[PDB]
């Protein structure tokens, strides 16, 4: 154990379990030579790269998963909030930390993983035959994110079995609570809109059902504290 | 010991048929004996869920064109296959005169020379062509629209002033060159419903594959 | 002018045929390639990545998918009683269709390597006992208990020591070729077989649930390979 | 002979292919190219010369068409007021449209660069005032008042100290694509703003005209740069 | 980062057609099965305007000749397309000797062989063809005319004693290679009225732009 | 383009002809060639080797 800090935000976490690093690279900036090199894209460091701490979702044996947008999650949140809409361009990079706190008599398993272009394709009428567009709850679910409603396929189609292949991190309740990440920023194009487009998003879905004998606190707070890397921004507005 | 059947430009290359236009002489289809085929690679069916094993991927693309009457039959007539970039003007009809503008690339072959081939660029200003797009284009209905994904619009017509004399079917096919891909993604285990959206039938949810009886009973 | 003689196979179309046609912008300057993060070069890469494996692949009720993804192992299993087993088949159907690897393998016709199937115990922290993981080579006849399968390679796995094991299939081969129906299928045979016992009951203290749940996840090692591309699939294009 | 095997592409005329073929007339020498002063090489040389912009685009009656060339300042403008505002679409129709580079944009599918947009008070020597120029970001809506200008890039024009100012346009980029009506147009969305405010009133002793005009040239940057060759016209060759 | 799409050889390549020929069996047109088309280069619409940026240019041409019937139609017909050079005799007849006069070259092609193609060059005794002349060549009906600007004539025939058996529609493409140009100048903003000259509709005066309600409304 | 002409000959198919042809799989890596023992290279050798001869060539 000891405890970290970035500014004013001060949490408490272990020592150092083994982070992933989504796909190897680390969030760095970018070099003068680039599209924009007239409006020098200014780098926030004071506040706006420290610890964002959100309301703790209650893991539950009926849990069927969670999922949060990005930048999405912060462009309501803090002075990166303000930076994310008062702004034209955006870049940046995010350590994700994800930690439950439970007795060594709870028992479950979330896998914890970062997903590019999430795109959510809803159930479409039932039948199939209705072209019904995702709402805007559900395509950018703010801070409080969002639960899957069809975990298996991740509410895009596509089986969650397989999810590993992405940047991703278990949280196996009878070996550990916390869980880490690092995400370089990831775009076909070197910036972009922070609010038109949520370059990524934050899966973590609960694998093992939690589970527990009578009188054991029914509920697992799951704490996502998160902060931006060598994030970058350009276009005052 | 060998591994290079297994590479991207490898699994991908082959010409397959992309695309198919019929020119019939009597018809509700395509009566003005001219037709437009936004480039669509989604066209070769089981190309839309290989690629979509990707985020972003590049390519160039060789096209090559077979054309005959219905029977399969060769006859002496000439064509037009144009190319209109993207940003150019379709023809709206057998005399628009974005058949003859210059910018839009036309190859003119006889049906009896050998198919016609031709290789197409990169086309899109991003830095890839990108299968999913988490936003909306500057509940909607613009929702993972990529926008910078247009390859262009393949305008097919008899040369001449008058009908062509015969029924005319030409075929696409298309062979991805220079391939690179990158982020990887869940294969598609659910039946695809529109070509637009990930979209699935929220009824008809689907093991990703078959069952059995028991854990214990193979 | 120079003499020439047209050889057979003039005026071709060979759909594989690699050759290079006219480019019809000749002029255009394509957009420049930049970095973007994770880029796949040869699908053998993603062969070794761990996905998990529906061994519980039996449970179809719309909403109860979520479970194949995970077995269990209780309290009320005698010590010798088979928890599970499935074969060494990443392409064949059943439990392997939901693997990464096994989906890959759809669009290649032969193959070969060893594999790699990892167990995770997800249950309380609270639990101890010992599980018997055996292997009986293609060939080789499921044990018929826990004792003759404790002759043959095999694994206790006591998750009260360790919450991970990982288990290497020494090969599987897709090679041998059968024309059963009409259809020439390139089928295993190299079945290898995988069996799971209770080597002691499951235990744990007052205060701790009585049933976990296992996740087995699989990838194929590095002497891995395919060959034969074959496009083939039950999800295509829609109209 | 030697062998050969025609393929797939042989006999079409692309009307881009640029291969060679045989000279008409073999023997010809034509005559010697001299020295001719003012050689254009490539066009982006023209793109970056100033030509009138039109921000006055307004009067179209037949003899008043000189006037959309200088828009006008004067006395009766109280302090903050709007004096005039246009947007940064070289390409798109308007005030650019009678620049020089406006009209090679037509030609043109894709585009970006850093603009230049210079004006020039020419009215009496004895005035003098000051405007608020200001520019606002792609996205930014145009600031409500004099004051609120004045807090994003801005800047202050003594037309009393200096008869000239330049004003640099950072960024443009005509590259967003848009399959409106039927046709599918690559449009900007970039459209910076440029707002014009008097700081200050025309102050102008006894004797001098109470009204000035000023002329706003526009050119690109060395950054800027085309895409795409597309020919375009209204004004084609008459029978 | 490259700007080699904004050149002037880049600007201007691409074969555009610039001619259209037709050899009706029955007609008012071209009634004796032969053509003479003194080349052009305002035949492509587009290109009037274009070249007109500049007061001087030079550059060598390759044109490109499709052939067919007005169906677009292939058929077994011979032809001989024949270019007289400025200052040789264009013929007159379909038998004036001018068909055989070996300093006017000649290329004979079967509608089945693909496109015959030749290139031209920089005929023009000046050291460059110019687009505007302030002066008359030594109120007046020759104002404007600069006449060392020809480039020759083409003269389109089906070969033989008889008049052929089917209607023909030769197409004359035009890819501009080598190009070099100097002085530019103010672009056309006003529509043309005649070949010649600059004459524009002094009556409909156009705003060289769309126009608007305010210079303060958006 | 390049100017050829082309000569009597073209478009003949010789069963003899041994020039080369297009490969129908480009990608494709044939399984390995393992060492077999007694391989065979010319035909002469297996006419070196005894083989009974049937003079008594009478008895059906």
């Amino acid at each position: 154990v000891a405890q970290l800090t970035i500014g004013n935000s001060t949490i408490t976490t272990q020592e150092a379990a083994n982070i992933i690093v989504g796909y190897g690279e680390w969030p760095s900036y970018c070099s003068d030579s680039d599209a924009t090199a007239v409006d020098k894209p200014t780098r926030p460091d004071v506040s706006v790269n420290r610890f964002y701490t959100l309301d703790t979702k209650l893991w539950e044996k009926s849990s069927k998963g969670w999922y949060w947008k990005f930048p999405d999650v912060l462009t309501e949140t803090g002075v990166f909030g303000q930076n994310a809409q008062f702004h034209y361009l955006y870049r940046s990079g995010f350590c994700i930390h994800v930690q439950c706190n439970a007795s060594k008599f709870h028992q479950g398993a979330l896998l914890v993983a970062v997903l590019p272009e999430y795109v959510i394709g809803t159930v479409a009428g039932g039948t199939g035959t209705e072209d019904t567009h995702p709402p805007y709850k559900q395509t950018q679910p703010g801070a409080d994110g969002f639960e899957l409603q069809h975990p298996y396929v991740l509410d895009a189609g596509i089986p969650i079995s397989q999810l590993t292949v992405c940047p991703h991190q278990w949280i196996n309740l009878r070996t550990n609570n916390c869980a880490t990440i690092i995400v370089p920023y990831i775009n076909a194009l070197p910036f972009d809109s922070a609010l038109n487009h949520c370059n990524f998003g934050l899966l973590v879905v609960p694998i093992s059902p939690l589970d527990y004998d009578q009188g054991a606190t029914p509920v697992i707070p799951i704490t996502i504290t998160l902060a931006p890397m060598c994030s970058e921004f350009a276009g005052l507005r | 010991h060998s591994t290079a059947e297994t590479t991207l430009d490898s699994f991908f290359s082959r010409a397959g048929l992309v695309g198919e236009i019929d020119l019939p002489l009597k018809g509700t289809t395509n009566p003005n004996g001219y037709a437009n085929w936004d480039i669509d690679i989604t066209g070769y069916a089981q190309m839309r869920r290989k690629v979509e094993l990707f985020t972003y991927m590049r390519f160039d693309a060789e096209f090559t064109f077979v054309a005959c009457t219905p029977t399969g039959e060769v006859v002496p007539q000439l064509l037009q296959y144009m190319f209109v970039p993207p940003g150019a003007p379709k023809p709206d009809s057998r005399e628009s005169l974005a058949w003859q503008t210059a910018t839009n690339p036309s190859v003119f072959v006889k049906l009896s020379d050998p198919p016609a081939q031709v290789s197409v660029p990169f086309m899109s200003p991003a830095s890839a062509y990108q299968w999913f797009y988490d936003g909306y284009p500057t509940k909607d209905l613009e929702y993972g629209a990529m926008p910078n994904n247009m390859m262009g619009t393949f305008s097919v017509r008899t040369v001449g002033t008058s009908k062509s004399k015969y029924p005319l079917v030409v075929r696409i096919y298309m062979r991805m060159k220079h391939v690179r891909a990158w982020i990887p993604r869940p294969m598609r285990n659910q039946n695809y419903l529109f070509k637009a959206n990930p979209n699935y039938a929220g009824n008809s949810i689907k093991p990703t594959g078959a069952s059995r009886t028991a854990i214990t009973t193979l | 002018g120079f003499p020439t003689e047209l050889k057979p196979g003039t005026n071709q179309f060979l759909t594989t045929d690699d050759g290079v046609s006219a480019p019809i912008l000749p002029n255009f300057h394509p957009t420049p390639c930049i970095h973007i993060p994770g880029e796949v070069r040869n699908l053998l890469e993603l062969c070794q990545v761990e996905t998990i494996l529906e061994v519980n692949n039996v449970p179809t009720n719309a909403t109860s998918l979520m479970e194949r993804l995970r077995f269990p192992v209780s309290a009320q299993a005698g010590k010798g009683e088979l928890c599970a087993v499935f074969r060494a088949d990443p392409g064949r159907n059943g439990p392997w269709q939901s693997t990464l690897l096994g989906q890959l393998c759809g669009y290649y016709t032969q193959w070969s390597g060893s594999l790699e199937v990892t167990f995770m115990f997800t249950g309380s922290f609270m639990a101890t006992g010992k599980m018997l993981i055996a292997y009986t080579p293609p060939g080789g006849p499921l044990p018929k208990d826990r004792a003759t399968a404790m002759l043959g390679t095999h694994v206790i796995w006591d998750f009260g020591l360790q919450s991970s094991v990982t288990l290497v299939i020494p090969w599987i081969s897709n090679t041998h070729y059968r024309a059963h129906a009409r259809d020439g299928v390139f089928d295993y045979y190299t079945t290898g077989l995988v069996s799971i016992w209770y080597q002691t009951n499951y235990v744990v203290p007052i205060g701790a649930p009585n049933t976990a749940y296992i996740i087995a996840l699989a990838a194929a090692q590095k002497n891995f390979t395919m060959k034969l591309c074959k496009d083939a699939s039950d999800i295509l294009q829609t109209g």
